[PDB]
């Protein structure tokens, strides 16, 4: 009895203590289990997160998910490197949340008035395909859903009901208007590899259109295919450990990449100096010893005088032994550029090539792809390594220092200084002048001649030319006076020249004497380490129109100080967890490589900016970007018909392909007596047949069905919001601009025009997620799926070397299904609903030329386009490569569920080789067991998330050693040199699912990257090439600092320059139109990834958003927000052409005056009232960005610039732009509540 | 009549009587986790300090009163009537401001009304009304000044607590009132146990002697 | 002298990248209920700033900690017991809800039940938690200054920024920030344990950890007030007060807190601190408070000593304690090292959760500069955080040890510099602020590699000591409801039994 204790008063009264300040007592604390049986548990289940990398320990109580806290048992690396555990962040720490929330999707939905139709529709069409079809071709009906598209009125289905109609309308599309009218958009696979997949392999055994990721979140640096020929390998966060002396250039490493942090901060302790460079002072700020704040969008600038500094002291002064020795064997420095002829001087052109030679320097093989450069002893030379040696023949491509024709051991030299025949001056372009009001410049030349030393050769057809050495032009284009007396090379740090610490003093704002004395103690301590300097370096420089500049001048700085290829130093740069590791595992699953060969594989960017119409409002033409030294009458049109061109040439896909169903060209062929690659061929130069690009708006070339998954696309991925709502969904929209037709401006070469712009372009858009998200409200057909504390999966990064699971805690709640077994219930639907509609048929597939492949020798010295009669069309060189791939529909789900017999009869391989997978699939057999019969009888099966998994783990070199040793024997073909010592000490291993459920494991050195996983060293990116002298995939084999290509040298990029800000015209002619009483500024407008969510996951997760400021806001300096009279938390609406936003404001000193940002995404579902400017629900970040693409990402066939899904392309850059700020007036919430407010 | 004289006087007392106490006992066994003074200070701050004060301040003058002069030549009945109408009039004017702006806080300050329980509304809005039907019977009492009256509802009350029968005599000819203020009282502590009102009985006394830290052993 | 153990907590700001991991995993596990749905046990602020809740460590507005009378004597700033005691029906000086945030949610239901034909797109708005009302604007959060969000002004009402120019900081080139992370100082003089009229706060012997006992408490709600951190949270729901309770559930068995187990940053350290609990009183009442540091430093035993460790066995702690004791990071860093400082020791509760403070770039000047006594690397007086806040905010305002940590972390990084990249061995630095070769090499085994073993050191509270374990690992956990759990004597009026007792006795 507590009453009768009550009585044990003074009973239980021990020693008082601290001479009577303190009483000790012996009483009763049975109370305390209340707390004890919180804590307490069922279990813990392994589990991790889909789109950090990071392993969690997941509670379940009560047979319910509670929370979850990190696991800490990952394998420890060395003793002297600090372990991962525990990793984690934040938004992982709040997901739990999710699973039972008020805004989790139970069920299917679909919207009601389609619903309404669907079922009349199948009262007067027993068959599906024809309800579908008597829907979808009445406008009338159409329109009526698709205008309902975000305006409520979801209603409870069934899995039956939505299977049917989604498997019906596929079906209908397929058959009459192209398989490639179908397409699916998801993000990062590395985060979840078979939930990716799942819709990945449905689309691509029915011959849909698969959408990029890496081009579309502008997370690709372009700068690293140009340099490397490689999409992006970066060291691990481990590695940051090794280096003695790193800059944070543009990266907020604290906050987006939280769990990897602690290494940049522990090895401050170990003597490492760090130097932040950011325009406000951020997180990443608070951690170094240095905080450098260059005026945004100017970067380049202070990258191009550190440079400087660097070539002065350590490469021409006092020659550094390890620098020089570096780019004399790993840069494409001492290769010769061909001179062109000018009036009044000379501009680089293309690098000689053997080919030019007389005798063609003793070569057979691809002369005209092997370049050349002169050795100790001024003999001629064409080295190991250039990619000529790739194809066509074995043992030369590599970088021994060797002549490839005697194959004996040369010396190539750097400068012609000191042996030259004359002294020829060369124009360089210069564009530092250019530039917005906002941003400081320096007036000097369009064009700036330099002296450099040339030397006159015998060409192979008589003619003569001056050559020289990209060293020598890139001293010039520094500005490094080497005692010609050139009147444009500085004289002193302090001269005002083209690409002075003074010159950039003025135009980032950044002391001189800070430039200098970094650049300094940078090179410095490359030089005593060899290398162990690095850069990190992310979204505040990847993110702008320019980011290949920004990038070319970081990592100009990290290859002259020879840091590129150690462990310790290098290039690192991170913004999206691209490194799926398992890579030839996973893309035959992904794709249906099994089974069929190619797949449909398309680049966003241009996907979206074409059937979004962003081009009708292009404001940016091409004109304003070429270089001063180009014939600008060459380069005419909109920049989307440079695209068409791309896209014609194979350099680029396209989406939709061809103009005319590709499932019925090879019924007309037959026909005209010829099989269908060669009708395909005259049909396209007789102009019968035609690129789909050319007439995206006629009704036939736009896609119809849209599936989207692990994605919030129309919500905060999506650039240019208001357009995707206008022309793909068909809806209200805030778009504010006029478009090209009534600016009355001029149209496109390539591309019909219309003035009214074909709106709702997609019959049935289909979203699966487990939150109601943004997309799902403008969507047709939402499908509940499984949390990833609900599903098995696989994940992997570029931060560690481990593979981890993503586990089942419980089975999904309430009707969700996971990815995998959604995808595999609607390949069983569309198998028995395409049955009479579609049966064995004959597609006929447009593939672009690959980088990786034989084809990327396509255009050598020129381009030609056969369109202009140019040259010939010749599929797979100067046009895309004409494929045939048989498709059995009837048979998508027994496809869907085994593994194909390709991998036995072709085999398997990426990057370039290939190799016997047999073995694999015969364990996979026993694994997996098999098909008892049906079409795929005898083969692995494929019905569970984990046989999937298995697949990608046995296939791949990286968690199969077996694999690894073939992987590496292939590879040791190609450069004559043994590689498989790689992995032989590890040739037992295999991965295996169940094991990593119970710890994570390392993967094993595979050909696949170029960083190694070994015990003694860290993974570093090109640690490969520098130590085992295997070449960069690039034209030289070396890192290419000169990019020769036709249009990267007319748009001025052949060697890397200042280049100001675009402008984007988005601001001027809206601002003041509707005003509202406030005053409204212009401000640049920055999107910076946020600290309470990934993206726009976690937006509406209520502990993000209430750590956070409960909702969208934007930040502004005190001085802006003063100036508009805005106080903080005060709404205001940010707008301009593309369309407006409404939020609240984050008054702050940390954000310097001329900009504002809103961290990337916090989308569109909570907390946002009315747009005044609108008169709609308030828009996103992205309501007011919009696609703009750059020429130069558009090159293809060209070596290391050729396509590849995900490794080159246009990117959606949008940190140029500026918006309109203005604090608001009325703050109404359009819901009827009453509940409205008016600020004053 | 003389029925519900007998039940309300002499039968109802011992039946609050026991179930203010197994009630109280019973709760404190089993219900330690719902023993406290339920503070909503937090939620609404805004003129609690006066009237939280006046309201405990009074309530507790009129504790004493009633204490002392019902369980109880220097002090005459006369003279302790005197004393209850001011002293305890006064008590009882301090309580019933209080009392009434902490009802019509808890019934219109939107924090505390979403939060409270249909317990605290019933015995706050009934101690209101017992503290204004008390005052209501000092201008009775005040016809009788030789504390006629008082002699009678101290005969009952002393009749009550010493389980001696027949105590609701000693009510014979009392004001009306007085009859509702008593069944009013007595109903108090039949619902005493089943709300917050068990706070009461753990007024902190001990803290007054108490060492200032205290640590428990193992247990 | 009386030895007592506990397990004390030190965090290195110096690593903290204000993520607020910690704040969320405490969350999920604590304080998810309605009722303390507001309460953060585990909270992170960004500085300048006034805090969670706003400007709590203004005890002239809050009356927070104990005040050292004339006399020489301790006294809650709250009051004496009878001053105490009168303020009881009404506290004037409780923090209110608004003083914290109101908690709020969304409407996300009515993104999934809008009508169809709706004249906008459907949209969740935020709902107060408190009232069940529409919020027509959310106001506050607990975490609203985050990373300076706010203008300098309202940030630099600072109370940390007393007695120091703060114009300057409002020069963005002058801009500094940094985070506090913090939960209860499970105090050795806890303030909020003499502060609460009840006695049912106390401080558990074995573990040194404090609590609020749930069913004794009586929801006086005078400790809020009481305790200077403001780390004591009323659970509007229960009526009952509730606080951060070092994960006791996990600390019994020997694992770290969840807050310590999930620092992405890997700064926080747990390690056992032996004290004397006989002196607790005469440090917490020295006549100056810029002592008070140096005091609690006098309060700690040394592990290692056999007269300490003799006069622990006699006082009860554990063998595996003393051990534990005895390799204890947290000793290493505030004993040794002296890199740990106490929050606000002049509160006199003598705080047992210490604080390593950050380092910061370098300020901004006129040039490059040049190099100083640690070559490329800086200067302590180079840093840009003014050392005079870190000194108001962990010693009471004298600088002179915040100076010293600072000046060993960054010897410790000049050593280590020209080992791993000269590759020489130069203790210049070292020697000029009293470090030995061994005592860095030490300093960075704990701090730059920070293993998992070596970052935490918890021993286990040994639940099998003066307590029956057989029967309670056989019957705890069937909460059957046998109402006898909770007091000593048997008797009970429902006439049952403890489920996880024995009641026949053994007649043998
Ligand atoms: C069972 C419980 C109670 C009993 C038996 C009781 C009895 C009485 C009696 C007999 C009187 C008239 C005094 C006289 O003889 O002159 C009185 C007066 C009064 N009572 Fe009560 N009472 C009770 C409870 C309460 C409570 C709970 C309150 C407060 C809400 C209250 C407030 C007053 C006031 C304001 C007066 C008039 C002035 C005074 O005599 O102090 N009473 N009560
Ligand atoms: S969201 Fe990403 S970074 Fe955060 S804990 Fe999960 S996996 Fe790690
Ligand atoms: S010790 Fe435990 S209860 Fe206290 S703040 Fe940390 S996680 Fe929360
Ligand atoms: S988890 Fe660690 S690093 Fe992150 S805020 Fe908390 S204390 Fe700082
Ligand atoms: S002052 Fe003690 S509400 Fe605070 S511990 Fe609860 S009765």
């Amino acid at each position: 009895s507590k009453f009768l204790d009550r009585f044990r008063y003074f009973k239980q009264k021990g020693e008082t203590f601290a001479d009577g300040h303190g009483q000790l007592l012996n009483t009763n604390r049975d109370w305390e289990d209340g707390y004890r049986q919180r804590w307490q548990h069922d279990k813990i289940v392994r589990s991790t997160h889909g789109v950090g990398s990071c392993s969690w320990k997941i509670y379940v109580k009560n047979g319910l998910v509670t929370w979850e806290t990190q696991q800490t048992d990952y394998p420890r690396t060395r003793p002297d490197l600090p372990n991962h555990e525990p990793r984690g962040c934040p938004r992982g720490a709040s997901y739990s949340w999710y699973l039972y929330s008020a805004n989790r999707l139970k069920y299917p939905m679909m919207r009601k008035r389609l619903m309404k139709m669907w079922r009349e529709a199948k009262a007067l069409h027993s068959d599906p395909v024809e309800a579908w079809a008597s829907i979808i071709e009445d406008a009338d009906k159409a329109k009526s859903f698709k205008q309902a598209r975000g305006r409520g009125g979801f209603v409870r289905s069934s899995w039956q009901e939505v299977n049917e109609l989604i498997a019906a309308s596929n079906v209908y599309t397929i058959k009459n208007y192209g398989p490639d009218r179908v397409a699916g958009f998801s993000p990062i696979p590395a985060m979840s590899m078979v939930s990716y997949a799942s819709g990945a392999r449905y689309l691509s055994l029915i011959g849909g259109t698969c959408l990029s990721f890496y081009d579309w979140y502008c997370d690709l640096p372009p700068a690293s295919p140009q340099t490397w020929g490689e999409q992006t390998d970066v060291p691990e966060s481990a590695d940051w450990y090794n280096s003695s002396y790193i800059i944070a250039w543009g990266s907020n490493v604290p906050q987006t990449r939280t769990p990897d942090a602690h290494f940049f901060t522990e090895v401050r302790y170990k003597g490492t100096k760090t130097v932040a460079v950011t325009p406000d002072y951020a997180e990443i700020a608070k951690l170094c010893d240095l905080w450098l704040a260059p005026k945004q969008g100017t970067d380049a600038a202070m990258a191009l005088a550190m440079g400087h500094v660097m070539l002065r002291e350590f490469h021409l002064d006092n020659p550094s032994q390890y620098f020089t020795d570096y780019v004399r064997r790993y840069t494409d420095m001492p290769m010769l550029v061909m001179l062109e002829e000018r009036d009044g001087y000379y501009a680089a052109g293309r690098m000689l090539r053997a080919a030019d030679l007389v005798d063609a320097l003793g070569q057979e093989n691809n002369p005209e792809w092997k370049t050349v450069a002169f050795n100790t002893n001024g003999e001629m030379v064409a080295p190991n390594g250039s990619i000529g040696f790739r194809w066509g023949e074995k043992g030369k491509w590599n970088l021994e220092q060797r002549d490839g024709k005697t194959g004996e051991e040369t010396e190539l030299q750097l400068s012609l200084l000191g042996s030259q025949d004359e002294i020829a001056e060369v124009g360089f372009p210069y564009f530092g002048g250019d530039g917005t009001e906002h941003f400081n410049k320096v007036e000097l030349e369009n064009v700036l001649l330099h002296k450099l030393p040339v030397k006159r050769l015998q060409l192979a057809d008589g003619s003569t030319a001056l050559v020289t050495t990209v060293y020598d032009l890139t001293l010039a284009n520094y500005g490094l006076e080497r005692g010609l007396n050139d009147v444009n090379c500085a004289t002193s740090y302090d001269d005002v020249k083209a690409y002075t610490p003074a010159w950039a003093e003025q135009i980032t704002g950044v002391s001189r004497s800070q430039i200098i004395r970094i650049a300094r103690e940078f090179a410095d301590n490359a030089d005593k380490t060899h290398g162990r300097s690095m850069i990190i370096v992310g979204a505040g420089l990847n993110h702008w129109y320019h980011l290949d500049m920004n990038y070319r001048g970081l990592i100009n700085m990290l290859i002259f100080c020879g840091c590129v290829g150690q462990s310790g130093g290098g290039w690192a740069h991170y913004v999206g967890q691209e490194k799926l590791r398992p890579q030839t595992g996973w893309q035959p699953l992904a794709f249906a490589l099994d089974w069929q060969r190619p797949a449909r594989h398309m680049n966003s960017t241009s996907y979206f900016y074409n059937h979004s119409s962003q081009w009708r409002y292009e404001t940016v033409t091409a004109e304003e970007l070429l270089s001063p030294m180009a014939d600008k009458s060459r380069y005419t049109g909109h920049l989307i018909d440079f695209n068409v061109r791309a896209e014609r040439m194979g350099w680029l896909p396209s989406a939709p392909q061809l103009g005319t169903n590709p499932l019925t060209i090879a019924g007309e062929a037959e026909k005209a007596g010829m099989n269908p690659v060669d009708y395909t061929v005259k049909s396209l130069k007789e102009g019968s047949i035609r690129f789909a690009a050319e007439q995206p708006e006629n009704g036939k070339n736009h896609p119809r069905n849209l599936f989207i998954w692990r994605s919030n696309l129309l919500g905060s991925s999506g650039k240019g919001h208001e357009f995707m709502l206008k022309y793909l969904l068909g809806t209200e929209h805030g778009i504010q601009g006029k478009d090209l037709g009534q600016q009355g401006g001029v149209k496109p070469e390539e591309v019909d025009w219309q003035d009214n712009g074909l709106e709702g372009k997609l019959d049935l858009v289909v979203t699966l997620d487990f939150r109601l998200s943004s997309t799902c409200l403008y969507s047709d057909i939402i499908l509940p799926t499984a949390t990833w504390y609900e599903k098995d999966d696989m994940n992997t990064s570029d931060m560690h070397p481990f593979i981890h699971p993503l586990s089942a805690a419980v089975d999904p709640a309430w009707e969700a299904k996971s990815d995998w077994e959604i995808y595999k219930a609607i390949a069983k639907k569309f198998s028995e609903v395409c049955v009479g509609h579609l049966g064995k048929e004959t597609d006929i597939v447009t593939l672009p030329i690959q980088h990786d492949s034989a084809a990327e020798l396509a255009q050598p010295l020129d381009v030609k386009d056969w369109k202009k009669g140019e040259c010939d069309l010749i599929p797979g060189k100067t046009a895309p490569h004409i494929m045939v791939v048989e498709r059995d529909y009837p048979a998508t789900y027994e496809r869907f569920t085994s593994i194909g017999p390709l991998m036995e009869k072709i085999g398997n391989g990426g990057k370039g080789i290939a190799w016997n997978t047999q073995s694999e699939m015969d364990l996979l057999r026993k694994l997996n067991y098999t098909k008892a019969e049906g079409p795929a009888k005898g083969q692995p099966m494929l019905n569970t998330a984990i046989d999937a998994a298995e697949m990608i783990l046995t296939l791949a070199p990286e968690t199969n050693g077996q694999v690894a040793v073939k992987a590496w024997a292939a590879l040791s073909e190609f450069t004559g040199r043994d590689h498989t010592h790689l992995a032989l000490n590890k040739e037992d291993e295999k991965i295996r699912f169940r094991d990593i459920q119970a710890q994570p494991r390392k993967i094993i050195s595979s050909p696949t990257w170029s960083g190694l996983e070994d015990e003694h060293v860290s993974y570093n990116a090109g640690y490969t090439n520098v130590h085992e002298l295997i070449p960069w995939r690039t034209l030289s084999g070396r890192q290419q600092l000169y990019q020769d290509h036709q249009w990267m040298r007319d748009f001025g990029e052949s060697l890397l320059v200042y280049r100001p800000p675009i402008d984007t015209r988005s601001v001027k002619e809206v601002i003041g139109q509707k005003s509202n009483g406030n005053q409204e500024k212009a401000l640049n407008f920055l999107t910076p990834h946020q600290k309470w969510g990934i993206h726009s996951t976690y937006s509406d997760n209520l502990l993000m958003l209430t750590l956070g400021r409960g909702g969208p806001v934007v930040w502004l300096s005190e001085a802006d927000a003063k100036d508009l009279g805005i106080a903080d938390n005060d709404w205001i609406e940010v707008f301009n052409s593309n369309g407006a936003l409404t939020a609240r404001a984050v008054v702050s000193q940390r954000v310097p005056a001329g900009m504002t940002m809103m961290y990337h995404a916090q989308e569109r579902i909570v907390n946002l009232p009315g747009s005044e400017i609108t008169q709609q629900r308030g828009g996103i970040h992205n309501s007011v960005t919009r696609i703009t693409p750059k020429p130069t990402h558009m090159i293809g066939g060209y070596a290391h610039l050729a396509y590849g899904f995900n490794y080159y392309g246009t990117v959606g850059s949008n940190r140029d732009e500026f918006v309109v700020v203005r604090k608001m007036k009325n703050i109404d919430w359009l819901d009827g509540e009453g509940n409205d407010q008016v600020q004053e | 009549m003389q029925f519900l004289n007998m039940f309300f006087f002499d039968i109802y007392p011992y039946i609050a009587g026991a179930v203010f106490l197994i009630g109280s006992w019973l709760r404190y066994d089993y219900g330690q986790y719902t023993w406290r003074a339920a503070s909503s200070q937090m939620l609404d701050r805004k003129g609690m300090n006066l009237a939280s004060n006046l309201f405990h301040i009074g309530i507790l003058g009129i504790f004493v009163g009633h204490f002392f002069g019902m369980l109880t030549a220097w002090l005459p009945i006369e003279v302790k009537q005197k004393m209850a109408m001011f002293a305890g009039g006064a008590s009882g004017v301090l309580c019933l401001i209080g009392g009434v702006l902490l009802l019509k806080r808890r019934l219109f300050s939107p924090r505390v009304r979403a939060t409270t329980t249909g317990a605290d509304i019933l015995i706050l809005s009934l101690l209101v009304i017992q503290c204004a039907l008390g005052l209501l019977t000092i201008p009775f009492s005040a016809q009788h000044m030789d504390g006629s009256e008082m002699m009678k509802l101290v005969g009952w009350a002393q009749s009550v607590v010493t389980f001696h029968g027949g105590a609701s005599q000693h009510l014979d000819g009392v004001a009306f009132i007085f009859r509702l203020h008593l069944v009013l009282g007595m109903t108090l502590f039949l619902l005493f146990p089943f709300s917050r009102l068990i706070h009461i009985w753990s007024v902190p006394v001990e803290y007054l002697t108490r060492k200032y830290q205290l640590v428990r052993a193992r247990h | 002298m009386k030895i007592r153990s506990q397990v004390g907590m030190v965090l290195n700001l110096d690593k903290c990248i204000g993520c607020h991991t910690c704040s969320v995993t405490c969350k999920n596990v604590w304080t998810s209920r309605e009722g303390v749905e507001y309460a953060w046990f585990n909270n992170v602020e960004t500085k300048p700033g006034q805090g969670f809740p706003t400007d709590w460590e203004n005890q002239e507005k809050y009356k927070g900690g104990w005040i050292r009378k004339i006399n020489g004597k301790l006294q809650p700033r709250m009051g004496n017991r009878a001053m105490l005691l009168g303020k009881i029906f009404a506290n004037p000086h409780l923090p209110g809800i608004d003083d914290y945030y109101e908690p709020f949610d969304f409407d996300y239901q009515n993104l999934h039940t809008a009508p169809e034909g709706s004249k906008s797109q459907p949209i969740a708005r935020p709902r107060s938690l408190i009232t069940g009302e529409r919020m027509a604007k959310i106001e506050k959060g607990p975490n609203w200054e985050d990373d300076l969000g706010g203008e300098f002004d309202k940030l630099a009402k600072d109370k940390n920024f007393d007695n120091i120019q703060k114009a300057m900081y409002s020069q963005f080139e002058n801009t500094f920030m940094m985070y506090l992370p913090r939960l209860c100082e499970h105090c050795l003089n806890p303030a909020c344990v003499a502060t609460c009229p009840s006695g049912a706060i106390y401080k558990r012997e074995e573990d040194g950890i404090v609590l609020i006992d749930q069913d004794k408490c009586r929801g006086w709600r005078m400790c809020i007030t009481g305790c200077p951190y403001k780390k004591i949270y009323f659970n509007w729901k229960s009526g009952k007060s509730e606080k951060c309770i070092f994960c006791y559930p996990r600390i019994e068995a020997g694992q770290p807190t969840v807050c310590s187990e999930t620092c992405v940053g890997r700064i926080r350290y747990l390690g056992v601190l032996l004290y004397d609990a006989d002196a607790i009183e005469r440090a917490a009442s020295t006549e100056n408070e810029k002592d008070l540091y140096q005091r609690q430093l006098d309060v700690f035993l040394d592990p290692n000593d056999p007269k300490v460790i003799e006069q622990a066995i006699k006082d009860g702690i554990p063998l595996s304690v003393i051990e534990a004791a005895q390799q204890s990071p947290v000793y290493k860093m505030a004993m040794e090292w002296k890199l740990a400082l106490p929050l606000h020791p002049e509160y006199r509760t003598l705080p047992m959760v210490w604080y390593v403070p950050p380092l910061s770039p370098i300020q901004s000047a006129a040039d490059a500069g040049e190099l100083g006594s640690n070559g490329i690397l800086p200067d302590v007086e180079s840093l840009r955080i003014p050392v005079q806040y870190l000194a108001n905010l962990l010693t009471a305002g004298d600088t002179k040890p915040v100076l010293r940590a600072l000046k060993r972390m960054l010897a410790m990084r000049h050593y280590k510099r020209a080992e791993t990249v000269d590759g020489k061995v130069d203790t210049r630095a070292l020697e000029e602020v009293g470090l030995t070769e061994a005592q860095a090499q030490e300093m960075y085994r704990y701090l730059a590699i920070a293993n998992y073993e070596d970052r935490f050191v918890v021993p286990s509270s040994h639940r099998e000591l003066a307590r029956e374990a057989f029967p309670e690992k056989n019957g705890c956990g069937f909460t059957f409801g046998d109402g006898c759990h909770g007091s000593d004597t048997k008797f009970n009026l429902f006439n049952s039994r403890r489920i996880d007792a024995i009641d026949v006795t053994s007649k043998t």
